[PDB]
RNA sequence: AGAGUUAAAUUAUAACUAAGCUGUAAAAAGCCCUAGUUAAAAUAAAAUAACCCACGAAAGUGACUCUAAUAAUCCUGACACACGAUAGCUAGGACCCAAACUGGGAUUAGAUACCCCACUAUGCCUAGCCCUAAACCCAAAUAGUUACAUAACAAAACUA
């Protein structure tokens, strides 16, 4: 509100496809964790049933990053298989 | 007679120390279509894939050029008590036996 | 990067207080999650409010617009198509990545290990 | 390096839109409420030229929801400011609805041409405290 | 250096500015301080307008002010700053050069915890 | 613990503009001294950083700055001493927003509830009380060891 308006969370639509640019900008938004928080502050969270979201998020994320890793590292061996039928 | 750690001190895979970037002469033992199987001969076999250059170059005997990034693949997991083994080691591949 | 596992949970030796508190254990589990199957939005709603448009200004003559009714059917064809082809395109997958079969057999073909 | 987004302030750009600065284009206000969508298109001067709501424009308490009512309203704003003579309009969407994004394309397919985007969605520093959430 | 004084004054033309600035000091030197330094940032624009004394202000000068002082003073110093009619947003902060470089080695990388649950030979 | 400060948001209150605005699964009641925009103090609360794991004895503590400042050459120890979340009580201020209670509106066989709408004690400050929690990491303090060893499950087993 006392800062210059227009330059924030601006996207200037190029080539006249407006869908494009607010994918785009949609694309900031969520990337930036806006998004989840509007519809977080829709209603309250309470402190205590906020750390829960924390903790769970965060395991969660632990487990996926972990699991991610020995995927992608596991990927080589998916080639077909020399050995077959021995 | 010869001490076991005297000829461990004295070998190759000694002198070699740190596995990373290091170029080594390899070995191809067996094929599947794209992957050539390379026996650099150091514990576990390294996979190529045959370069777009001289495709059929490459054949079951032929020996080549690597760049060995690790002497073996491993890591340990989320809730795991011993670390995982590919059973392979990663390598690259530079040129085929340049003579 | 994996977001530092020291000293979160609670544990015996653990000075500090606890971080995480999971609801199930930490451990890769052998399989992988099967695919989540994505919902549908309503299909062609644009042709079927354009074409709306145009019987409430010409009275309801359908001989009046032909062009916002072939547009309207040339969405449902579209429409339909794209659901035949989403139901042969189980070949998707992740493109890019493996179908969550491929990934379990990989997956217990290098186990991960609680035991011993 | 063709369209950086955010046109400056200072007079370095020379861009011009009906060889207008981009601070002259007209701006029209969206706001996408769950319940509601209203436009509003106001002059770089603060005059507004045009108002539409889902309301206004004959739906009624639930269905006014809709994406279809927010094109429904943007048409005929983009129509009462057409009358105005406005081509251009850099938007700015207020609040985070069903409307958003139908609202956006209903000013371009109700004939009006659209320059920018900007999001102005109140996000609170942790200022006033929200409603209890529900079902408790 | 002990203390920094960022100054953020309304603008002016050179003669009003020197005044402002030399009162300043004054005062400064008054309740017991050392000037080591001025260091003038030059005029901007600042990044959002700033409403202090009754006026909303765009733009405004900068400047910092190293200099010595005893702990009981600051206080003094940022209330007579406060009053000032054309301080635009006084502060008063320990100055950067007393804090230390303490040398970052590098990354000391964190390893997989393990010995976190019970070996069991579950299913 | 003091003292000073405010970026986002919100609200008074004006200027325009449109008649609606709010609200749900769907509605109704409610408000049009309403709504969008443009201005704008106070009060309250502190996005991101945090995928960090620090500080305190615990409760607790994460906007900014400065002042004061974190017991013990360090073993255990009470019915003694000093503290102790929320809520609550006493007196005085504060009041954006939230909100037990209560009054409307729906839902329902009923609906003293879940959903909707207002509004209050109350959350906020200063001073004094009250001394309770799933005050739980349900895992006492201080030195140790990984020997011996799986009731079950959970955070593996044990000495002194
Ligand atoms: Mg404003
Ligand atoms: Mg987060
Ligand atoms: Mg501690
Ligand atoms: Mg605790
Ligand atoms: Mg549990
Ligand atoms: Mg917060
Ligand atoms: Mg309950
Ligand atoms: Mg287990
Ligand atoms: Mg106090
Ligand atoms: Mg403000
Ligand atoms: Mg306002
Ligand atoms: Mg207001
Ligand atoms: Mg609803
Ligand atoms: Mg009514
Ligand atoms: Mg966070
Ligand atoms: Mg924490
Ligand atoms: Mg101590
Ligand atoms: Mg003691
Ligand atoms: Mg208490
Ligand atoms: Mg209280
Ligand atoms: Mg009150
Ligand atoms: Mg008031
Ligand atoms: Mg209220
Ligand atoms: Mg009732
Ligand atoms: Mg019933
Ligand atoms: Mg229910
Ligand atoms: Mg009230
Ligand atoms: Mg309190
Ligand atoms: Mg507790
Ligand atoms: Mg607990
Ligand atoms: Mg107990
Ligand atoms: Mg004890
Ligand atoms: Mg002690
Ligand atoms: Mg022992
Ligand atoms: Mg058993």
């Amino acid at each position: 509100a006392n800062h210059l308006k227009f330059i924030a969370r601006t996207v200037m639509v190029q080539e006249g496809n407006v869908e494009g640019a607010y994918r785009t900008l949609n694309r900031i938004l969520t990337m930036d964790g806006l998004i989840e928080d509007i519809k977080r502050r829709r209603y309250y969270e309470k402190p205590c049933r906020r750390r829960q979201r924390e903790s769970y998020e965060t395991c969660r994320r632990i487990y996926n990053m972990e699991m991610a890793r020995k995927i992608n590292f596991l990927m080589r061996k998916n080639r077909a298989d020399p050995w077959q039928g021995c | 007679v010869e001490s076991f750690a005297s000829m461990l001190r004295h070998s190759p895979l000694t002198q070699m120390g740190p596995a990373k970037n290091k170029l080594v002469i390899g070995q191809i033992f067996h094929i599947v279509e794209d992957d050539l199987y390379i026996d650099f001969g150091g514990k576990f076999h390294c996979v190529c894939k045959r370069p777009e250059v001289d495709g059929e170059k490459y054949q079951k005997g032929t020996r080549v050029r690597l760049r060995l990034l690790d002497l073996e693949l491993t890591s340990r997991f989320l809730g795991a008590t011993t670390d995982t083994t590919i059973l392979e080691a990663d390598a690259v591949l530079l040129g085929l036996q340049e003579s | 990067a994996t977001p530092s596992l020291r000293g979160r949970l609670a544990r015996l030796g653990n000075p500090r207080r606890p971080i995480l508190k999971p609801n199930k254990p930490l451990i890769l589990a052998n399989h992988v999650g099967e695919r989540r199957r994505e919902k549908g939005e309503a299909t062609c709603i644009t042709e079927m409010s354009v074409m709306m448009a145009c019987w409430k200004q010409n009275e309801f003559r359908d001989e009046a617009c032909r062009k916002e009714i072939q547009d309207f059917f040339d969405c449902a064809s579209r429409a339909e198509a794209a659901r035949k082809m989403r139901s042969i395109q189980e070949n998707l997958g992740e493109l890019g990545s493996l179908p969550p079969k491929k990934l379990n057999k990989l997956l217990h073909r290098f186990p991960n290990k609680p035991h011993v | 390096s063709f369209s950086i987004y955010p046109p400056i302030p200072g007079q370095e750009n020379s861009l011009r839109w009906a060889g207008k600065k981009f601070e002259e284009i007209p701006i029209a206000h969206i706001k996408a409420s769950y319940n509601n969508t209203q436009i509003q298109v106001v002059s770089a001067a603060h005059q507004p030229l045009a108002h539409a709501s889902c309301g206004t424009e004959g739906f009624r308490n639930a269905k006014k929801g809709t994406g279809i009512a927010a094109q429904t309203a943007g048409i005929a704003a983009a129509a009462k400011a057409t009358g105005k003579g406005v081509t251009h309009v850099r938007v700015v969407v207020k609040g985070l609805g069903p409307g958003r994004l139908s609202a956006i394309k209903g000013l371009t397919m109700g004939g009006l041409e659209v320059i920018s985007i900007t999001d102005n969605t109140p996000i609170p520093h942790n200022g006033c405290r929200p409603r209890k959430a529900r079902r408790l | 250096p002990r203390y920094e004084l960022a100054l953020i004054l309304k603008a002016m033309q050179r003669p009003e500015t020197a005044a402002a600035l030399k009162r300043t000091l004054e005062a400064l030197m008054d309740r017991g301080a050392v000037v080591r330094n001025l260091e003038n940032l030059g005029e901007r624009m600042l990044p959002y307008k700033i409403s202090a004394h009754n006026q909303r202000h765009s733009r405004g000068g900068y400047f910092l002010v190293d200099f010595y002082a005893p702990a009981t003073t600051v206080e003094s110093m940022m209330e007579h700053l406060s009053r000032d009619i054309d301080v635009i947003r006084p502060n008063i902060v320990k100055h950067p050069l007393t804090q230390e470089v303490k040398e970052c080695e590098g990354i000391v990388p964190v390893p997989l915890e393990e010995k976190l649950y019970s070996t069991k030979k579950r299913k």
